[PDB]
């Protein structure tokens, strides 16, 4: 899903 | 927090193209998707597409593929929506939305932040000022008004007594006539005893045509 | 891809009553990716619920989301005057996001009769070659009304346009303006001009008329 991409970007940024 | 400011209204001709901007302010800009939603007069919401500014690749609605170009300018933190081959059905209010920000940086997917909306009027009529006519009045309540007929485009602002009279005011929505022009009416109920002693002036301001009218309505 | 259907179309409820709006999806929505928005006239849509049930920031807990898959529900426990607006649902489980057609939630009050007024065309407009008669239906409820124009007792068709105001924020009533457009010659040829209003709370349709030339 496209609307999940913006969440994946948050992961590797903060994880 | 996050604020989205869009560009002013626009009046385009069929077949041409229009471009709307959306300047964001506050928070992160690269890793948050910006979407565009239109809404025709009387109709409902409609998703057109989105873009994650950190990527050049966007995500458009299959219905609009071939006419919509959504690009983001990270240098100015501004999203752009462009529509080509315009038709009268494209006459709508174009909102620019941004996904919600939850706890910490974890983003939501629903559209929490919104812009004020850009009124895109796709038509072929020429700019024209309205003709203001007095609706003269003939328990003790008297209704009077002004007919704001034949103007293009929307909108026209109406007030009574330079805006000092608000109680009982009914400014009706405009009706698009078959000639491409618009027309609306504004009425106000007042005590019948105050007809022969109070002056009622309806103020019409049509900004696109730079037309101000102060029509004095007096009973017959 | 996914077609959202909202129910009901229009909902008439009183302040303090319980509200329930349904949003059905043609297919299953992945991970309950459903959101509810509220929109008031002249303003932008305001987010209420995301993730089918999670409440947004600053939203009172009287809004509650439920459901998943093909059916979702927005529940407003106790209604307040600032809760009456248009409500939309939106799925984002697929890359092709879509919205519902909308559920308008208006205020229910006692039947209010319209005040009927009639305005002849102004002399300034008469010297322009067109005569516009106006019929005003001030402050009534419900919204459903019927206006008919009679030029010398002959009914008109395809020559009048009406407009209805939004819901009044004080008395919860509606108003209607009907404009009848005729040519100057057709106006000066006839005599009586009347507007007949049929509406609830009226024993029979009320006719407001004037005679041209007096």
């Amino acid at each position: 899903n496209w609307f999940d991409i913006t969440n994946w970007l948050w992961y590797i940024k903060k994880k | 927090q996050v604020q989205l400011v869009q560009s002013g209204a626009e009046v385009k001709k069929p077949g041409s193209s229009v471009k709307v901007s959306c300047k964001a302010s506050g928070g992160t800009f690269s890793s948050y998707a910006i979407s565009w939603v239109r809404q025709a007069p009387g109709q409902g919401l409609e998703w057109m597409g989105g873009i994650i500014p950190i990527f050049g690749t966007a995500n458009y609605a299959q219905k609009f593929q071939g006419r919509v170009t959504i690009t983001a300018d990270k240098s100015t933190s501004t999203a752009y929506m462009e529509l080509s081959s315009l038709r009268s059905e494209d006459t709508a209010v174009y909102y620019c939305a941004r996904e919600g920000e939850g706890w910490f940086g974890k983003p939501l997917r629903a559209f929490e932040f919104w812009g004020q909306g850009t009124v895109i009027t796709v038509s072929s009529a020429s700019t024209k000022g309205p003709s203001v006519f007095p609706l003269a009045p003939s328990g003790g309540t008297a209704a009077l008004g002004c007919l704001v007929k034949d103007y293009f485009p929307e909108p026209v602002t109406v007030s009574w007594n330079s805006g000092a009279l608000t109680s009982g005011v009914h400014t009706f929505p405009a009706v698009l006539q078959s000639s491409g022009l618009y027309s609306l009416s504004s009425v106000v109920t007042v005590p019948s005893s105050s007809l022969g002693t109070q002056t009622y002036i309806c103020n019409v301001n049509h900004k696109p045509s730079n037309t101000k009218v102060d029509k004095k309505v007096e009973p017959k | 891809e996914i077609v959202l259907t909202q129910s009901p179309g229009t909902l008439s409820l009183s302040p303090g009553e319980r509200a329930t709006l349904s949003c059905r999806a043609s297919q299953s929505v992945s991970s309950s990716y459903l959101a509810w928005y509220q929109q008031k006239p002249g303003q932008a849509p305001r987010l209420l619920i995301y993730g089918a049930s999670s409440r947004a920031t600053g939203i009172p807990d009287r809004f509650s989301g439920s459901g998943s898959g093909t059916d979702f529900t927005l529940t407003i426990s106790r209604l307040e005057p600032e809760d009456f607006a248009v409500y939309y649902c939106q799925q984002y489980g697929t890359s092709q996001s879509t919205f519902g057609q909308g559920t308008r939630l208006e205020i229910k009050r006692t039947v209010a009769a319209p005040s009927v007024f009639i305005f002849p065309p102004s002399d300034e407009q008469l010297k322009s070659g067109t005569a516009s008669v106006v019929c005003l239906l001030n402050n009534f409820y419900p919204r459903e009304a019927k206006v008919q124009w009679k030029v010398d007792n002959a009914l008109q068709s395809g020559n009048s346009q009406e407009s209805v105001t939004e819901q009044d924020s004080k008395d919860s009533t509606y108003s209607l303006s009907s404009t009848l457009t005729l040519s100057k010659a057709d106006y000066e040829k006839h005599k009586v001009y009347a507007c007949e209003v049929t509406h609830q709370g009226l024993s029979s349709p009320v006719t407001k008329s004037f005679n041209r030339g007096e």
